[PDB]
RNA sequence: GAAUCAUCGAAUCUUUGAACGCACUGCGCCUUAAGGCAUGCCUGUUUGAGUGUCAU
RNA sequence: AGAGCAUAGCUGUUGGGACCCGAAAGAUGGUGAGAACCAUCUAGUAGCUGGUUC
RNA sequence: AUUGGAUAUGCCAUAUAAAGCGCUUUCGAAGAGUCGAGUUGUUUGCAGCUCUAAAUGGGUGGUAUCAUCUAA
RNA sequence: UUGACCUCAAAUCAGGUAGGACUACGCGCUGAACAAUAAGCGCAGGAAAAGAAAAUAACCAUGAUUCCCUCAGUAACGGAGUGAAGCGGGAAAAGCUCAAAUUUGAAAUCUGGCAACAUUUCUUUUGUUGUCCGAGUUGUAAUUUCAA
């Protein structure tokens, strides 16, 4: 084994940028919430925003 | 405010200017005391065994002879044609006096 | 692994352990006191810097710049004059105010003549008259150091003040 | 014969402490000297501006900086570069009276000996 | 000054006065040892303009090597070694024949309170400039290993400089 | 004031080894058991010599 | 009336010890007494031999 | 307990001094067995050998005169 | 005879310094097979080396060095292979000291001894002042480094 194996990989910016979207959009939806493993059965709204 | 567009461009209008000469330019002027010194140590120092053949060629005419010593002994043309003229000016000071 | 860092394994003597290891930690201001007063120890210098008030580069930015929320001919040059610039923040006004102060403190820039001064320039005044300064340089006998007009012309202003 | 980069995060925040750590020195005054604005010498790019490495003698003069003073307010100065042009003269003496219009130079303090 | 005509005496190397002076004192260092103290330079402009002083904790050497690597270079490394508590500023040549090249070597001593305290020489006291002439940190030895500045004067291409993100 | 403890600025640190009085423990020298006694080089000090050059 | 650029995977291919293993080179520097022995260059090699995993 | 750079404030300050910027009916020194030429090797550089310079000279470039630089 | 100077000496005279070790990273002198490599030899430091143009360029010109990216696997050499550099973009930026011109109305310069006075990372370290001797006119200071 070598250390100049190639450890880091290059994305698109832009990509990179789209799965951010594509992820935030995804936590708005309480069914991937729960198929993700998070007991939101009983907060009151999807998205949850509270104060400042 | 103090800053640097460092992009393109900064106007097509130009015009030239007139600049001085730097001191380092003045390199190889001669001074005067220089050339002095430089005649009394040539005076005082005697003349190399090739300058002897060279100055004892130039008297009895040979000028072809002289250039051709100097040139091998020197090297290049230019060398040999100052060396020429400096050992005529020392033969015809000398000629003038002894 | 090397026989010298088995050598110390080995030993039954402690190790000479330093701690100095904290990264994110940034240098503390010395120098200046109004900029220590007012700096935000968590801060970078370049936003420190900008919240003070001051330029921490006078040329150009080698990359982008962070933006945190979303904001809404030669005669002419060689002789105009600039008048300054304003003070932005309050702590810019204090460094301004303070400049001021202390040039206006430490400003006395006449020198008093001494005792040899004063005995020089009487002696060459009461002969050559008071206006004529270039007979006076040109004395030999009462101008032994051979100063010229301008000193002389100076060490006559400084004799008045 | 292999060269790494596994230190370029470790370069980038030690370059960083060093700014902060000379800024922690002068604290005040930028972490950088003034540069002139140059045209690159090719027939590529001599219509772009960049920073020069100092101001000329020629510069200086006209907006009335000396040349033994100007280091001392963090205006460098090349003996080399020389003007041309009028507009490089003109381009570059602007941007030293700028600078010195947004100048605050601190007084120092002076011996003054009580006789003459 | 009178630096000025010796410096252009120099120049006729092999006048009358130059060849007559070089063969009488060739004689004479082959006399002496190879490696011998000078009790002052024998070319006092050319040490001068090579930054000797006379003053105390400046050292003259003389030194022949037979002709037939560079000859100065060699002269300052051997010198070096002889006296190895002082610090070899430069050298210049003063003599040749047939079989030998004489040169002169000019060393400091950087223990001596006349060098410590002279900023002018004070940079030569540092750990660092031991042994110059050994790390070809001379004047001959910067010119035997090509350091110029120039177009008339290898790792770092060897090497594949594989970055993180590639 | 315990410590097979920590810190650590003071003392001690056998014979060797660049290894240094000569061999390599003997064999020595000088001075007052102790102090010492390697080599090269640099600055100075002191004592000498020279048919060296000059002055009286 | 432009179709490319970037990244990832796959496959092929060319180099690097380059699927693994198998013959002594030669050279440099030493040890012991021509020859011998030791350590590194050096993963210098096998047109091939043997092997190569659900 | 050690020390950094500053600040403020005393006491001294050998200033009959020392600097920057104006001006010129006055001056302006610049590194040699080195550059270079020829010939042998190593690799244009370096070195040996024979010879050996110049003062608006010398080096290096674009001209194929101009530009740039000021080595030992 | 004595003295000045020079030269050669000597001294267990006083005060200093060199060697050896480690060498991952410096820089040198070398040097095979197959690489300007290994090995050999020499010399350093916390970095070393390099460094304020006898540098580029041919432009509206740039401006010490070093390093990174790019130039570019390009030009060139020699088809293969070897393989840069100027520009450009970054990191960091800092500039200077002498030789060569008479201080000549004043060797203005420096080491050492001795004696005091301080001072300390420190009774261990550093100096200052005074005096004497020495160095130095075959040149030690101030002044100047071509950018002038």
């Amino acid at each position: 084994t070598k250390t100049w194996r190639k450890w880091h990989v290059k994305v698109n910016q832009n990509e990179k940028r789209y799965a951010i979207a594509s992820a935030v959009a995804a936590s708005g939806v309480p069914s991937l919430l729960l198929a993700r493993g998070h007991r939101i059965e009983e907060i009151p709204e999807v998205p949850l925003v509270v104060d400042d | 405010a103090p800053g640097l567009v460092v992009g393109l461009n900064k106007g097509k209008t130009l015009t030239k200017r007139q600049l001085p000469e730097r001191p380092s330019r003045r390199k190889g002027h001669l001074s005067k005391r220089t050339a002095f010194v430089r005649s009394i140590v040539r005076e005082v120092a005697g003349f190399a065994p090739y300058e002897r053949r060279v100055m004892e060629l130039i008297r009895n005419s040979q000028d072809k002879r002289a250039r051709k010593l100097a040139k091998k002994r020197l090297g290049t043309l230019k060398r040999a044609k100052g060396k020429i003229e400096e050992l005529t000016s020392v033969i015809q000071s000398s000629r003038l006096a002894h | 692994a090397n026989p010298r860092q088995r050598n110390k394994q080995r030993s039954g003597k402690p190790r000479l352990t330093r701690r100095n290891a904290n990264k994110k930690a940034k240098a503390k201001i010395y120098g200046n006191f109004v900029i220590q007063q007012n700096w935000d120890k968590h801060a970078t210098l370049r936003q420190n810097y900008a919240r003070l008030g001051l330029l921490a580069t006078p040329n150009y930015v080698t990359g982008g710049v962070e933006k945190l929320y979303p904001d809404p001919t030669l005669d002419d040059v060689l002789d105009k004059e600039i008048s300054i610039a304003p003070a932005k923040t309050e702590v810019v006004r204090q460094l301004e105010e303070e400049a001021v102060k202390k040039a206006a403190r430490q400003s006395n820039k006449m020198l008093p003549l001494s005792a040899f001064e004063h005995a020089y320039i009487q002696r060459l005044i009461n002969k050559y008259g008071t206006e004529d300064f270039e007979s006076m340089a040109k004395d030999v006998k009462l101008n032994s150091k051979l100063f010229n007009g301008s000193k002389l012309k100076n060490l006559y202003i400084r004799m008045k003040a | 014969y292999v060269k790494t980069w596994f230190n370029q995060p470790g370069r980038k925040l030690r370059r960083r402490q060093a700014r902060q750590t000379k800024a922690a020195k002068i604290a005040p005054r930028p972490v950088e000297a003034i540069r002139p604005a140059v045209k690159p010498p090719t027939i590529r790019y001599n219509m772009k501006v960049r920073a020069g490495r100092g101001f000329t003698l020629e510069e200086l003069k006209a907006a009335g900086v000396s040349r033994r003073v100007a280091s001392t307010i963090g205006i460098p100065v090349d003996h080399r570069r020389r003007n041309r042009s009028e507009e490089s003269l003109q381009r570059n003496v602007e941007r030293i009276k700028v600078y010195l219009a947004h100048l605050i130079v601190f007084p120092r303090k002076a011996g003054q000996p009580k006789k003459g | 000054g009178a630096y000025k005509y010796l410096e252009e005496l120099a120049k006729k190397k092999q006048s009358d006065v130059n060849l007559f002076l070089s063969r009488v004192r060739a004689w004479e260092y082959r006399q002496m040892n190879v490696i011998h103290r000078a009790s002052r330079p024998s070319r006092p402009d050319k040490a001068r303009r090579l930054g000797y002083k006379a003053k105390q904790g400046y050292v003259i050497y003389r030194i022949r090597v037979r002709r037939g690597r560079s000859a100065r270079c060699t002269a300052e490394e051997r010198v070096g070694r002889y006296c190895s508590n002082l610090r070899v500023l430069n050298s210049y040549w003063v003599n040749q024949d047939a079989t030998y090249k004489f040169f002169e070597v000019i060393l400091v001593d950087p223990s001596h309170k006349a060098i410590r305290r002279d900023p002018r020489i004070n940079w030569i006291v540092n750990p660092v400039h031991k042994h110059r002439e050994s790390r070809g940190l001379t004047s001959i030895g910067k010119k035997s290993r090509g350091i110029g500045k120039g177009h008339r004067f290898w790792l770092r291409h060897n090497t594949l400089s594989l970055r993180r993100y590639r």
